[PDB]
């Protein structure tokens, strides 16, 4: 049964269509692949990393399969109905100041990025956009294709996953191995774009990112990131005095600060781990996040 | 259970098949982390 | 911001708290670049500096100022 | 930071550029002990064109109270639980570019009977 | 495995195992009888232990394939085929679909799951064909992949236990010096659990437990005691009853290798040339 095109991707179309199995209105994901090639891979590489990894993890703020159907040609996959897109909520100018709502979005993020690194799962990109808000509010990671699981026995690693905007510099260095530091990067562009509601750093590829990234935070000194002449991809941009925080973006949170400055240090060991961020002082405070209820809803 | 940091006799051990590559620490691959990564795998399940 | 309305009496005062013969004499004539209020105003200039500096002179070197005016 | 009461603060280059939706700004600034780099008025610095921030969702908020054209203009600081909900934290009054804290009414009486006592 | 997912599909006894592949070939034949094409009782209908013993002689051809397969190949991916082959064919009757071009796509999949990410020409490559042949073979393939996919219930991950074998070696030095030749145990161990894979070993236990039981192996071998590891292995949740609970296991596994043997060649040949009679009848899919 489909009811309405919830959207219309190349990759695959989202379907807001009632399931079959319940009356209730679902999101429905249909994949879309092209049968013209004369060599195929069959069920998309992308779309493949992405369903294994929904149905391994059961979680409040991941997304799970509920179910899906390979009877047909075509793979349609059963998820919980999202009533927005966050990107498209932040980029829309705010009717008031949210913080506590902007806290709540963070808190969620970190408790799912802790439920996937546990099971050793990793997010290889993380931004506002491919994420998606519920009528209930709760945050939940919409696209687990771009994440890749790692593993200790070397293994060939994706580079250039995430997004040209929110990419973390030993990304943008090409380094070999990528850790659990660099979604805490990306998870730091995005609190800095929320705060500003527009994204952090300008990504246009090519290096051009990395050089935003020095303007921002000044030059990263060898003592701040080991061996960073040593890596193959090298460039050294102008030194760059930097900018305080709390002057690209007016925020200067007593705790918030620290932890911005914690998830921009350059060094993936410096950086704040995620568990570290869920006992952060921003999170334990006063304002009090918000469950979602309250959490403002489009129509 | 066990910890991402060992504490322990393996974290002083600090040895691994692979050993430690310059290129390979900047991005990641500590020698903690990889050897919590063997030892979650290895006491995943173990009871009924 | 931390700033006040600048900081108050300090070294040269300190210096000067002595007696009959202790305290340090005057500064000599500094014929070189000094820092009043924020302008350099750093000695040796003239009094009408030369438009030809910073702008175009339409005007020769005659000059009859009567005339050209 | 010792007594909020007892500081001054001001800027001889912001009093040349002062009247109304002006003095929101100079409050805005940052740098004045007054005003916190925290709460939602930090974020009013980060929105543009806002006309109704502190109602629909809330928080700690700085607004002019009454103006004078030439010098005073009184700022109040509210904490909001609600739209349509307004508590008054506190006020600072700014006299010829100068920013002072409205001194309370017991407080001012006591300490000066203590310094004439 | 604490992630899970995985432990309602495997199986606790080889007879439930048995009894799953007997009701999947009864399943098709009971299709074919409602057909009428072929009487039931058919000498074509290929009996399940029959059809177990060919699956067999290829599980040890798949292992060949992998390392004949022209680009390095992970341990991992090469367990991953042969898991998927063995689930796909406990789900379906094995004289519908060949062996051999369900074990290409099982090896593909494999490969996507793992990263490994081989190419679809570069594995067509690997194969020796016609090319036309190679061309209707990966559009094979990719039909199959589907078919797979719905056989998989939506669960590609896997649990292999070379990873934790890895862990448990490194676990064993540091806990222990007694233990010598620990680089020789690793190497016996990782030969045990290639045994252990052509066994349905792998479906009946976790791959933690799988894991010790080649470490254990290893240990006998080399007449090593492990009596100490056993000890501060009996100091762990459920106390002593753990640590008897798993020696039963490792018995009964020891029991499944012994009882496990290599194919005959001969029977071999007669089960390929049922299953290419089972091939030349036609099913005709759906009317």
């Amino acid at each position: 049964e489909k009811l309405d095109f919830l959207g219309e991707g190349q990759f695959a179309t989202v379907y807001k269509a009632r399931d079959k199995n319940t009356n209730q209105i679902v999101a429905i994901k249909k994949i879309k692949l092209g049968h013209r090639s004369e060599a195929k891979d069959g069920i998309n590489r992308t779309a493949l990393r992405e369903i294994k990894l929904l149905q391994e993890l059961s979680h409040p703020n991941i997304i799970g399969l509920l179910d899906a159907f390979g009877h047909k040609s075509n793979i349609s996959l059963v998820f919980d109905f999202m009533e927005t897109d966050l990107e498209v909520i932040i980029k829309d100018n705010s009717l008031v100041l949210t913080p506590s709502h902007i806290k709540a979005y963070m808190l969620m993020t970190l408790q799912g990025l802790e439920y996937l690194h546990q099971h050793w799962i990793l997010h290889r990109d993380l931004k506002p956009n491919n994420l998606l808000l519920d009528e209930n509010g709760v945050l939940k990671l919409a696209d687990f294709g771009l994440a890749k699981s790692f593993g200790s026995p070397n293994r060939a690693y994706t580079h250039q996953v995430v997004t040209r905007w929110y990419r973390a510099p030993e990304l943008l260095f090409g380094a070999r191995m990528y850790g659990v530091g660099v979604d805490m990067w990306a998870v730091g562009c995005i609190l800095a774009e929320l705060l500003l509601r527009v994204p952090f750093l300008p990504g246009d590829s090519d290096l051009d990112q990395l050089t935003r990234i020095f303007e921002t935070l000044g030059t990263p000194t060898e003592e701040q990131w080991p061996d960073m002449c040593s890596l193959p991809d090298y460039v050294t941009f102008k030194s760059f005095p930097g900018i305080p925080l709390h002057h690209i973006f007016s925020a200067a949170g007593d705790d918030l600060l620290d932890l911005i400055q914690g998830l921009f240090l350059f060094n993936p060991c410096a950086r704040i781990t995620a568990t570290q961020a869920l006992k952060m002082k921003y999170f334990s405070n006063r304002p009090g996040p918000t469950p979602g209820c309250q959490l403002p809803r489009p129509n | 259970h066990v910890p991402e940091l060992e504490m322990l006799g393996r974290l002083g051990y600090l040895n691994h098949v692979r050993a430690a590559s310059p290129q390979d620490l900047a991005g990641g691959y500590t020698s903690s982390l990889a050897c919590h990564r063997a030892l979650q795998d290895a006491f995943s399940g173990l009871f009924w | 911001a931390l700033p006040p309305p600048m900081q108050y009496i300090k070294e040269y005062t300190d210096e000067n708290i002595q007696e009959g013969l202790a305290p340090k004499p005057p500064p000599p004539i500094k014929d070189s670049y000094m820092m009043f209020g924020n302008q350099f105003q750093c000695d040796d200039l003239i009094i009408r500096p030369l438009e030809s500096q910073g702008i175009e002179r339409l005007h020769p070197m005659q000059f009859d100022h009567k005339k050209e005016l | 930071r010792d007594n909020l009461l007892g500081i001054s603060w001001v800027d001889s280059s912001w009093i040349p550029i002062l009247n109304s939706g002006s003095v929101l700004d100079y409050f805005s600034e940052r740098s004045n002990p007054f005003y916190d780099r925290t709460c939602n008025n930090e974020v009013v610095k980060m929105q543009r064109l806002t006309l109704e921030h502190l109602n629909q969702m809330v928080g700690i908020e700085y607004i002019l109270l009454h103006a004078q054209e030439p010098i005073l203009f009184i700022i109040r600081k509210q904490q909001r639980q609600s739209p349509a909900q307004v508590i008054p934290l506190a006020d600072y009054y700014i006299i010829a570019g100068v920013i002072y804290q409205a001194p309370d009414l017991g407080s001012v009486i006591n300490s000066r009977v203590l310094t004439a006592v | 495995h604490n992630s899970s997912q995985k432990r309602h599909w495997t199986f606790s006894s080889e007879e439930q195992l048995a009894r799953l592949r007997a009701d999947a070939n009864r399943k098709f034949r009971c299709k074919a009888v409602a057909n009428g094409k072929v009487l039931p009782n058919d000498p074509v209908f290929l009996e399940p232990h029959e059809e177990m013993t060919l699956c067999k002689y290829y599980e040890k051809r798949l292992l060949e394939f992998c390392s004949v397969f022209k680009p390095a190949m992970p341990r991992s991916v090469v367990g991953t085929a042969c898991m998927y082959f063995k689930r796909f064919y406990l789900n379906n009757s094995v004289m519908e679909y060949h062996p051999r071009i369900i074990m290409l796509t099982c090896a593909f999949l494999a490969c996507k799951v793992d990263e490994f990410n081989v190419s679809s020409p570069q594995f067509v490559g690997n194969l020796r064909e016609s090319p036309l042949g190679q061309e209707k073979a990966l559009e094979q393939i990719l039909e199959y992949e589907l078919l797979l996919i719905q056989q998989l219930n939506f669960h590609l991950i896997v649990h292999n236990p070379y990873r934790p074998f890895e862990g448990f070696l490194i676990d064993l030095k540091t806990r222990y010096p007694i233990l010598e030749n620990p680089e020789i145990l690793r190497k016996t161990a990782d030969d045990f659990l290639n045994r252990i894979a052509l066994t349905d070993a792998y479906l009946l236990y976790t791959p933690s437990q799988i894991a010790l039981t080649a470490i254990l192996s290893s240990a006998s071998r080399a007449g090593i005691t492990m009596e100490s590891y056993l000890s501060e292995s009996l100091m762990l949740k459920e106390n002593r009853t753990c640590l008897s609970q798993l020696l039963d296991i490792m018995k009964s596994m020891r029991n499944l290798v012994k009882k496990y043997e290599p194919p005959r060649s001969e029977e071999v040949a007669v089960l390929k040339q049922k299953l290419e009679r089972c091939h030349s009848a036609e099913l005709a899919l759906n009317v």
